[PDB]
């Protein structure tokens, strides 16, 4: 009753390893996912994948275009990523135009929320900035919180911690909290010291976004300034790396491990609440194999983007199995897109829902030190986006 | 200041919030 | 002698005739040089033109590459505008990438200066705001003032007021003077109780930038609260319709028109020097009927974009021929672009000289009220780019 369909795939992630979702971290999974997909879909129906090297940039752009040009005017039929916001942003914009569905595990900036134009074709499959500051929201009403100092680092490049605190942002200027803001780059020479002061001008809680190492040296100042032990609570954020949201975060096997383990008693992380089913052991084993094989050095494991890029595959084949039932093509992008939003499905590690605008529900996770004598850190509480509940722990 | 050393990426989309020293 | 050349060139901008620069108002210009140039290239020349609506927007970047992509690869040997700021980075882009000259008489923020890899295909034809940045360092020196309070609106749409005092601020950062920032959205509700309030909170002098009627109320407010006695040394720029002088930049036949005259006592506006010669006013006036018989009035003399645009034409044709007399092709889009850097030519309104950089060197001039009691406004003082020094009238 139908035909060998044929999908041509393009996915835009950085060569370079020194990102989370770099082609080679992430094309296994989307490996994955095409084999338990291609095992819904008519037989025979194929999927056919460019790796495109997006250089988290203007290439992005680049090499669509170069593409689509070469090759007659034809246009892939699914594109994976950027991650990269200001490399997503003009793909996003020229998919909608298109009208070619747009899937990305990033773009997770505030101003992709707008699709009603522009972003009309983009479906993001993991956590927006602005869930997580609907998560800090609630973990604020819980504690009676109403005023803020959001402090980043802002390289003027990628600006990952400038869009992440700008989601917090968004959500406490609609809602009525205060909230003082300073940035600096900490590309240059830190004055932990203007910083430090500065946050002990404004507000008791501190709302932070830079490198591990940074947060870590931020929160030693505080120390000599007998700034934490209550006075204040400090928050950073910390999403997709392993290595900096797992336990003992104070330490660095250093000279200052002890007096830094002292200040983290007043730090608290949040993270992405992560779920697994005995099915995402097999995945992640195989990843792991592939990466390995392929001369990386494993980082540890399956992060967010790895895993969202799978299931945007099995997204995808959801929604194109329900286009091509009401009689569609392919080509009806603006279709596919709308199949994807408002809707739960089952993803490698745990149920997936995508909200009405397309975006995925974000789960978080709190984690401070609850044994400041030790240094173990635990999940305190979790905030559940769908939901809208936050709740501690027992 | 918002406005900060630079803003590199003019012509991106981030206009949806400032900065400051 | 050599073979007769066809040159495409590519004109994006706005279809819509609000902005200044609409291909409504330009085209005239453009249709102007390229008739003066035919009788530098070989004999039985042509162009071809091609108009696209810009939209101010994405529209830019849509059309651009659905024009590439049908012709298969094809691409214009050369680009004009777009003017707006959005518009023109991902055009800009993709013109280097692609080795294609791209003129504009916009394109006037900050971030266009860098042109060193992502913006090296693109050369400036009107002054840009760095350089009306350097200006207002001259006025600063003169009167030897260091601290400055800039007052802005920030559409974060068009953003031209953000954009035009953001050449102010990376000016004075360099040299180290002193600046406060505060923007508000002139669009929504305003508060000119809260702008007031800040201004004097912070600096006695005080530069501005938003519509001339916005200004004008912040004016009243700053009356109605004693600070323009002479107290405050308050600047607005007007880089592009500053003709309201010479009748009264105040004067609105409204009811506040006394109030205004004695608060625009410690205005001055900032604007364009513009010089005549008989060709531009002849030009002018073709410009000014080609416009009329088309449903639009027009400014006496044309505006900078408009003028901008007929020296772009000069300025490619000088240095295609400088390029086609070295053996090169109009193919050598890079090649093309360097021939138009660090010279002086003739425009249609007199010299022009554009750096080292690509960039147009611009000549500014300083309105201010030299009669309280009539309400006289005129140019006290003016800049020069290229040479460098600021001078009152004598
Ligand atoms: C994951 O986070 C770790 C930090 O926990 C990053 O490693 C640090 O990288 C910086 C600069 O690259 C070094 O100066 C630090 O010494 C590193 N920390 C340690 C001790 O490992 C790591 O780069 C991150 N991984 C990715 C892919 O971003
Ligand atoms: C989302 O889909 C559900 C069906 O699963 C439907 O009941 C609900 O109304 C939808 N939400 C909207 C209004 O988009
Ligand atoms: C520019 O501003 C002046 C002053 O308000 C106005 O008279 C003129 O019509 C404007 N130019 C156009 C037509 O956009
Ligand atoms: C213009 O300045 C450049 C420096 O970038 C210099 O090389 C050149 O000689 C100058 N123009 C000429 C040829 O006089
Ligand atoms: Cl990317
Ligand atoms: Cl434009």
């Amino acid at each position: 009753a139908l035909p060998p369909q044929k999908i041509e795939v393009l996915v835009l992630l950085p060569q370079d390893d020194s990102y989370l979702f770099s082609l080679t971290r992430v094309r296994p999974a989307i490996e994955y996912a095409l084999r338990s997909v291609e095992g819904l879909l008519p037989p025979g129906t194929r999927f056919q994948v460019a790796y495109e090297d997006s250089d988290c940039g203007n290439r992005a752009l680049f090499s669509l275009v170069d593409r689509v040009a070469a090759a007659r005017g034809a246009k892939p039929d699914l594109i994976l990523g950027p991650v990269c916001e200001y490399a997503a942003a003009p793909v996003a914009r020229l998919a909608s135009h298109w009208d070619l569905p747009m899937l990305s595990a990033g773009a997770l900036a505030a101003g992709f929320q707008h699709k009603d134009s522009e972003y009309s074709h983009l479906t993001r499959v993991a956590p927006a900035y602005a869930k997580m500051g609907e998560m800090m929201l609630a973990l604020f009403r819980h504690h009676h919180w109403s005023r803020a100092a959001l402090v980043y680092s802002d390289d003027k490049l990628e600006r990952n911690c400038y869009f992440t605190l700008e989601g917090v942002h968004e959500v406490f200027q609609e809602e009525g909290l205060h909230t003082s803001i300073y940035s600096f780059d900490e590309t240059k020479d830190l004055d932990l010291e203007d910083i430090v002061r500065n946050i002990q001008a404004s507000e008791r809680v501190v709302i932070m976004c830079a490198s591990s190492d940074t947060i870590r040296s931020i929160m030693l100042v505080a120390h000599r300034h007998g700034m934490t032990s209550g006075d204040y609570a400090f928050f950073n954020i910390e999403l997709f790396n392993s290595s900096s949201y797992g336990d003992g975060s104070w330490k660095r096997g250093d000279k200052h491990d002890f007096e830094a383990k002292q200040a983290y008693s007043s730090l608290q992380t949040v993270t992405l609440l992560r779920t697994v089913k005995p099915e995402f052991e097999k995945f992640s084993m195989e990843v792991k194999s592939s990466v390995e094989k392929q001369g990386l050095n494993m980082e540890d494991y399956v992060n967010m983007f790895v895993e969202g890029f799978h299931d945007a595959i099995l997204l995808y084949v959801l929604a194109l199995h329900e286009v091509l039932r009401a009689g569609y093509s392919k080509k009806d992008g603006g279709k596919i897109i709308q199949q994807t939003w408002n809707r739960t499905f089952e993803g490698i590690a745990g149920q997936v829902s995508i909200d009405a605008n397309g975006d995925r529900y974000g789960d978080f996770s709190v984690i401070a030190m609850t044994d400041v004598e030790a240094g173990t850190q635990e999940v305190i509480g979790d905030y559940f986006g769908k939901e809208g509940r936050f709740e501690m722990r027992p | 200041s918002c406005f900060g050393g630079r803003m590199d990426r003019i012509g991106a989309q981030s206009g949806l919030g400032c900065n400051s020293f």
